[PDB]
């Protein structure tokens, strides 16, 4: 699990942060569309 | 408590004297300046 | 207006979304809060009234945020509060050192209940046997 | 592989240019004092056996306190000039970061490093910020600062009684400490450092005016006279301040009126009382 | 082609670069050994390169290492910790000395201090007396003790600092103290600088006992400011200056001089004074030629150095009504009995001297 | 001590044992096992445990597993002996802080 | 196609998982006596350009001595850059993210409240119009005279005037950047965490460069500072002094104008009725009686009202009102038509909900007259 912080334009590409690990900037997996992944919700993160 | 300051500082005075003895003088310095605080 | 919202829209009114209920202790506040809890239809959220008063500084605060924020995440909760003086009715200033914790959680609270964007569709009800120690912010109506 | 015995230590020492000097004879009336720091740090290297013979149990540290100016520091930091041995200087509120226990290990660091080394003098200025007798308070952060404590005073008790590493340490206020720190087998050597009097007044003040100028029409004595509570630090910016008002007027001498409207400047704010109250 | 390719010939040598570890020296074990820290961790023994002038390579030191092999690459200067870096370089330019006025006297007691020694070394080393270190300025609100501070920032501009005093402390148990070695580091660094303490009472205050555990990591912020003002190493070109509203409830031991040498007062404005601060507040107004400034400033006691500057923006909202372009007397007048109906709900500070 | 034909038994105690936090919940235990294993003898104790803990308080607070240590103490002061061969002595300064009523 | 295959290939280094970190600061380091060839290195000597020290999100600080690729001009320390995790080397430069508590108080919503509504106090929305909107809408009139624009304004009253009314109206009708705080927001947990939330409110309206501060029930934090005790009032004046430098003295700024609201006043400090802190002081008394016969006219709009009731008796009768509690009299009248049935009101709608609104208890006074 990860928190998320900030989201960017047109292409997703998220800020995120673990809880302590580090920050990171990703991406969503084919799993789910991006609709439900607005700023402010925990999101699980594959450790890969 | 004092009691055992004053005989610390009277050896203190004591040894400043550069001596083995502890005379009464090296005493009353120490009931003196042990009052005093 | 939980069960019908027909008569108010075709009437274009506004239901009083805060009541207060008092008197004397043992006349029946505890039991009409469980009979508007039996017939709900909705979610019941009870507050504990001296919960808020905590060891550290604001975090009371952070508990009136996450409690409207539940509220405002579910649709037409119903917020039931007991004993409010615990939470606060006076503003002493005389030589004021005393409380100001209980008083800034109240002030959060004051807050979050009525203004810039309002809460929605959730009604307050309290409850308390001596108001005459509140605070006249919580008595102007819009919030009781 | 086994280093060298100090790696390590993340501290120190005074060095050679970093002696700060302060000359013994730049301090005025403290001969009350000076003489006794002068006997409690090298002089029972060579008189050891003197305390054994007689029983006094010689002392590890001593600990300065007093009104904040009396000069403190300064003593302290006059004995790094003057000192064969090594010195060893940490501030007093260093070993509080925001790790788990780097306090005390970095505080096992010292005294090994201060064992090893040479005879040295420990110098810890300001120990209010973790010598407070205090409580456990279930904060999260207190914790550490007693068994900061704990650990400081685990290893002031047990050397060999026989290795001269000296304590010395000063505060402002020797009150809001734990009883322990003033308990035996540890620093136990009292020294105050009161306000001046009369006599030291005037040795303060002939040791600060026998660097400028001073032309011959003006008396010293007669400002001795008023009392008005001066602290060690107040007799230099009075000769600062006189100084400075005659650096105003281009002047390279200092008068008397230069004085009068230092002791103005420095110390007026005392007049406050009512008439009917006697 | 065109720059195209150049930029991405560039682009892809760039990226076979790699990265470097940071660390610092502990000591010289022995002409080829040296024991580094790492600065998130563990410390390790490394090497040097051949030619990395080992002399240069004191105790102390930063220096970088390589990430596979782990050794010595090159001698790096100080760390400047960005938070020193977000209050060093960021003034903007300010107008100078004119702007201020009623104060001359406190103006010329702040230039002793501060650029007379620096500019003229010699004449204090005549007379054969250290030069005081810093000065504290205090007073009622709205006289202009920070705006005072602009004033000597836009003057010469040294190593000018300004200290919010609210940053300080921090979420840890450390890094408040940490942060005050690296700004006094970096003062040391650079010779003849400025230190700004703005608003001290909020960092500063009286000693207390068994009060609070967040009592205590303030108070080890306070005497930590202390120790470094004086203590062991003294400190040379640096002067700090602090400004508050109250000055009775500063700690004894950060008033007392050797420390704060000088204590300078700010009063409220006298007749002539708020009459040459309403010239330089009404400079830039187009008045019509009628405007008579000593009845203006008889209805006006007890003002600050600021509510004129407020009667002055309050005239010309007049002057926007009906959009009258041309400021009269007239308003002068009425805005000056709109600004004294408001000050009335705060008064009684009177804070007493030092 | 000495004319009761009995050893003395000093407890220093006051914060060096308890850095190792719930040492004080065995100083409590093996002290009073010599104390019941060595002779007929008596315990001094000093004001500590009355510094170490007041009452409960802390039960609700966090007892800093200090007032456990007294809790550890009160159950061994209980226990049974009928005098047997350990007595205690009780010395100490500003008694109105500690819990003599239970 | 040949630069276009050096164009394929450093997409495909930048894959997306980036690390983020922080930019201490930037060096430039100048070359030695004699590389030696056969041993000679390119990151070292030759190397003319600039360089960077980063601190990584793990709390590890790297250095690189090639940027990479961004420009060196646009770094500034204290930013975040995108980069990698096997080189560590610079990628991407970010948009600077803030505190997820500040993330949430932007003006989103937009309400919609027109002046109208706010009947009886034309007095004061007239300098509160001339205060606010006049500054970002005509910088040329200001000029043209050349003195200041306004810095700040308290409202102020007994509780049921009416004022947050006039900041919803605000945010209304301005198309700037309206910003939301409330007071016991600032109030945080531990020391420190208040000085951080006002410097990264005021942070994020720098950028968005025309914008309004709103600050409600400024007497949470604001009280007067004396010599007290404790750590909870002293924890309020840090964040007090940080507020009070952060709005007025060093760096000036007038892109930010920020609006501030209470119930008392006699509570707040005199630091705050300084400079540039709080430039107008406004009143908010009771409705007299010609705005009590405004306030039922508006709310009772959407009502259906029977066109034979006269306000100006309501007005009369009803005596130490305010805007809520005449608000509160309209919706009780209509009410009591609904528990009848009736559609439209009448005049013994009002008087009764004018009989509970006033909440007399009961009497027994019959020994009166
Ligand atoms: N009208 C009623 N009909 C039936 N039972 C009643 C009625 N009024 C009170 N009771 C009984 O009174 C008991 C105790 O009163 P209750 O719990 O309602 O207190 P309360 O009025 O909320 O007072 P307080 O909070 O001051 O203690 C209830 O358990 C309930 O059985
Ligand atoms: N005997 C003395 N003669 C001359 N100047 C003295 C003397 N004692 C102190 N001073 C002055 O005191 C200052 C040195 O620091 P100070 O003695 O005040 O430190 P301290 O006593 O440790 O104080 P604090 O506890 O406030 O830090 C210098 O300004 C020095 O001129
Ligand atoms: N003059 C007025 N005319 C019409 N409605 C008013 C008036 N004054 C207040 N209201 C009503 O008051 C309600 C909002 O509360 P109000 O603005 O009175 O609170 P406030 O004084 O800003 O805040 P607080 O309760 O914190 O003191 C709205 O329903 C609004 O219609
Ligand atoms: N002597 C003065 N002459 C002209 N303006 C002044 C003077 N003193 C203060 N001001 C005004 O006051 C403002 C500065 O206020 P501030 O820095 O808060 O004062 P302080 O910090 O002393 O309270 C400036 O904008 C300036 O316009």
């Amino acid at each position: 699990c990860t928190k998320i912080i900030n989201a960017d334009s047109e292409d997703p590409k998220y800020i995120i942060n673990v809880k302590q690990f580090a920050k990171f900037v990703v991406d969503l997996s084919d799993q789910v569309a991006p609709t439900d992944i607005e700023e402010g919700m925990r999101v699980g993160v594959d450790r890969n | 408590a004092e009691v055992k300051g004053v005989c610390t500082e009277a050896g203190m005075y004591a040894l400043r004297e550069r001596r083995v003895h502890v005379t009464q003088e090296d005493f009353e310095m120490a009931v003196a300046k042990v009052m005093q605080k | 207006p939980l069960l019908h919202p027909e008569r108010f829209v075709n009437l274009g009114i506004e239901p009083p979304k805060g009541v207060l209920l008092f008197g004397p202790p043992g006349t029946g506040k505890t039991l009409c809060a469980r009979a508007v809890a039996n017939r709900t239809d909705a979610c019941f959220i009870r507050v504990i009234g001296s919960e808020l008063v905590q060891k550290y500084v604001g975090e009371g605060a952070r508990m009136v945020r996450e409690l409207f924020e539940m509220a405002r995440t579910k649709k037409a909760c119903l917020i039931f509060f007991d004993e409010i003086d615990a939470i606060g009715g006076a503003r002493f200033d005389d030589g004021a050192g005393g409380d100001n914790e209980v008083q800034r959680t109240m002030l959060e609270l004051i807050n979050q209940l009525d203004g810039f964007d309002p809460r929605g569709n959730i009604k307050v009800l309290m409850a308390t046997n001596r108001p005459d120690t509140l605070d006249p912010a919580l008595m102007r109506p819009g919030r009781l | 592989d086994v280093l060298p015995p100090e790696a390590d230590s993340s501290i120190m020492m005074l060095t050679s240019d970093q002696k700060p000097d302060v000359m013994y004879a730049d301090i005025g009336g403290m001969d009350i004092q000076k003489q006794e720091v002068r006997e409690a740090v090298e002089l029972p290297l060579t008189h050891f056996e003197l305390y054994k013979q007689i029983g006094i149990d010689p002392p590890r540290g001593v600990l300065m306190y007093g009104p904040p100016g009396c000069g403190k520091t300064m003593l302290a930091k006059a004995v790094a000039h003057h000192t064969t041995a090594a010195f060893i200087r940490v501030v007093g509120s260093e070993f509080v970061q925001k790790y788990l226990g780097e306090g005390p290990r970095m505080v096992r660091d010292v005294f090994r490093l201060a064992k090893e080394n040479a005879p040295a003098i420990i110098f810890i200025d300001e120990i209010d910020a973790i010598a407070t007798k205090r409580f456990d308070a279930q904060t999260g952060a207190d914790r550490e600062v007693q068994r900061i404590l704990l650990e400081l005073l685990n290893q002031m008790d047990g050397f060999d009684q026989n290795v001269n590493v000296k304590v010395i340490m000063a505060t402002n206020r020797a009150d809001t400490l734990d009883p322990a720190l003033l308990r035996p087998g540890r620093l136990d050597r009292k020294i105050e450092f009161p306000l001046p009097d009369r006599r030291q007044k005037r040795l303060i003040f002939s040791t600060i005016t026998s660097k400028m100028n001073l032309s011959e029409e003006v008396d010293l004595e007669d400002y001795v006279a008023r009392p008005d509570k001066i602290s060690g630090a107040d007799i230099n910016s009075i000769c600062q301040e006189s100084g400075m008002l005659a650096v105003r007027e281009n002047r390279y001498i200092v008068l008397a009126k230069d004085f009068e409207k230092a002791y103005k400047t420095v110390i007026k704010k005392d007049e406050q009382e009512h008439e009917f109250y006697k | 082609l065109t720059k195209q390719y150049e930029k991405s010939e560039n682009d892809l040598k760039a990226l076979q670069s790699v990265g470097q570890i940071v660390g610092e020296v502990l000591k010289q074990l022995t002409e080829e050994k040296f024991i580094v820290k790492a600065t998130n961790g563990p410390r390790y023994v490394v090497g040097c390169r051949r030619q990395l002038d080992k002399s240069k390579l004191k105790p102390g030191t930063r220096v970088a290492l390589d990430m596979t092999t782990l050794t010595i690459m090159r001698y790096l200067p100080r760390e400047v910790d960005p938070l020193v870096y977000n209050m060093s370089h960021e003034d903007p330019g300010n107008v100078s000395y004119s702007e201020i006025g009623g104060l001359s006297e406190q103006i010329r007691e702040l230039r002793e201090v501060i650029e007379l020694p620096l500019t003229n070394p010699e004449l204090f080393q005549r007379v054969g007396i250290i030069p005081p270190k810093g000065c504290l300025l205090y007073g009622p609100p709205g006289t202009g003790k920070t705006l005072l501070a602009r004033a000597v920032a836009s003057q010469l501009d040294c190593n000018f600092l300004k200290v919010v005093s609210s940053s300080i402390v921090d979420k840890y148990i450390g890094e408040s103290a940490r942060l005050i070695r690296e700004m006094f580091n970096y003062a040391r660094d650079h010779q003849p600088c400025i230190i700004f303490m703005d608003e001290i009472d909020a960092i500063g205050g009286r000693r207390f006992s068994e009060g609070t555990s967040a009592d205590r990591e303030i108070q080890r912020t306070l005497m930590e400011l202390l120790n470094q003002m004086d203590g062991f190493d003294t400190l040379h070109r640096v002067k700090m200056i602090m400004a508050t509203n109250r000055p009775d409830t500063l700690d004894p031991a950060l008033l007392r001089p050797g420390r704060l040498d000088r204590k300078i007062h700010i009063d409220l404005p006298n007749e002539q004074a708020r009459l040459d601060i309403l010239k330089i507040h009404a400079g830039p107004i187009t008045k019509h030629g009628e405007i008579d400034y000593e009845a203006i400033v008889k209805l006006s006691d007890g003002f600050n150095g600021a509510d004129l500057r407020n009667v002055c923006t309050e005239a010309g909202m007049f002057a926007i009504r009906a959009d009258h372009d041309f400021v009269v007397q007239e308003d002068f007048m009425k805005a000056v009995r709109k600004v004294a109906d408001s000050k009335k709900l705060e008064s009684k500070l009177d804070y007493k001297p030092v | 001590a000495h004319h009761t034909d009995c050893t003395f038994i000093r407890v220093s105690g006051s914060e060096l044992v308890q850095k190792f936090i719930g040492e004080g919940a065995r100083m409590v235990r093996e002290l009073f096992v010599m104390a019941r294993e060595h002779a007929p003898s008596i315990i001094f104790m000093d004001e500590i445990d009355s510094i170490g803990s007041s009452r409960l308080e802390g039960g609700s607070g966090g007892d800093s597993e200090v007032q456990r240590t007294m809790l550890e103490l009160l159950n061994q002061l209980d226990g049974f002996e009928a005098t047997k061969n350990i007595k205690v002595i009780m010395a100490t300064n500003r008694i109105d802080i500690l819990d003599s009523a239970l | 196609d040949k630069i276009k295959e050096n164009s394929e290939k450093i997409k495909v280094n930048k894959t997306l998982p980036y690390l983020v970190s922080n930019v201490i600061e930037l060096l430039d380091v100048d070359p030695n006596d004699q590389e030696e060839d056969g041993a000679n290195i390119d990151l070292d000597s030759q190397r003319k350009g600039k360089c960077a020290v980063i601190k990584t999100s793990t709390r590890q600080t790297y250095f690189l001595p090639v940027i990479g690729l961004v420009d060196a001009e646009k770094l500034k320390p204290g930013d975040l850059v995108g980069v990698n995790k096997d080189s560590y080397l610079i990628l991407e430069t970010l948009p600077t993210e803030y505190d997820s508590r500040v993330k949430a108080m932007e003006v989103d919503e937009r309400p919609t409240e027109q002046y109208s509504d706010i009947g009886g106090l034309d007095k004061q929305i007239q300098e509160l119009v001339e205060a606010i909107v006049l500054p970002m809408n005509h910088k040329e009139k200001f000029e043209n005279l050349g003195i200041q624009p306004p810095k700040g304004v308290l409202m102020y009253g007994p509780p049921g005037t009416g004022k947050t009314l006039l900041a919803r109206a605000c945010a209304a009708q301005t198309k700037a950047t309206f910003l939301k705080l409330a007071g016991p927001q600032l109030v945080q947990m531990f020391i420190g965490d208040g000085a951080k939330l006002v410097r990264d409110a005021f942070a994020l309206a720098k950028e968005k460069a025309p914008s309004i501060i709103f600050i409600d029930e400024l007497d949470a934090i604001g009280t007067k500072r004396f010599d007290s005790e404790k750590a909870g009032d002293r924890e309020v004046q840090r964040t007090m002094l940080e507020l009070l430098n952060q709005l007025d003295g060093f760096q000036p700024n007038t892109q930010v104008k920020v609006i501030a609201a209470t119930n008392r006043v006699d509570i707040l400090d005199p630091a705050l009725l300084r400079s540039g802190r709080l430039d107008r002081k406004i009143e908010f008394p009771m409705p007299n009686e010609e705005a009590r016969a405004r306030i039922m006219q508006i709310h009772s709009r959407k009502m259906n009202v029977s066109p034979d009731v006269n306000y100006e008796e309501l007005a009369r009768c009803t005596d130490d009102f305010n805007g809520a509690q005449c608000k509160a009299v309209c919706v009780e009248a209509g009410m009591i038509a609904l528990r009848r049935g009736a559609t439209e009101l009448t005049h013994e709608d009002y008087m009764e909900g004018i009989l509970e609104v006033q909440a007399k208890k009961k009497a027994n006074l019959q020994y009166y007259a």
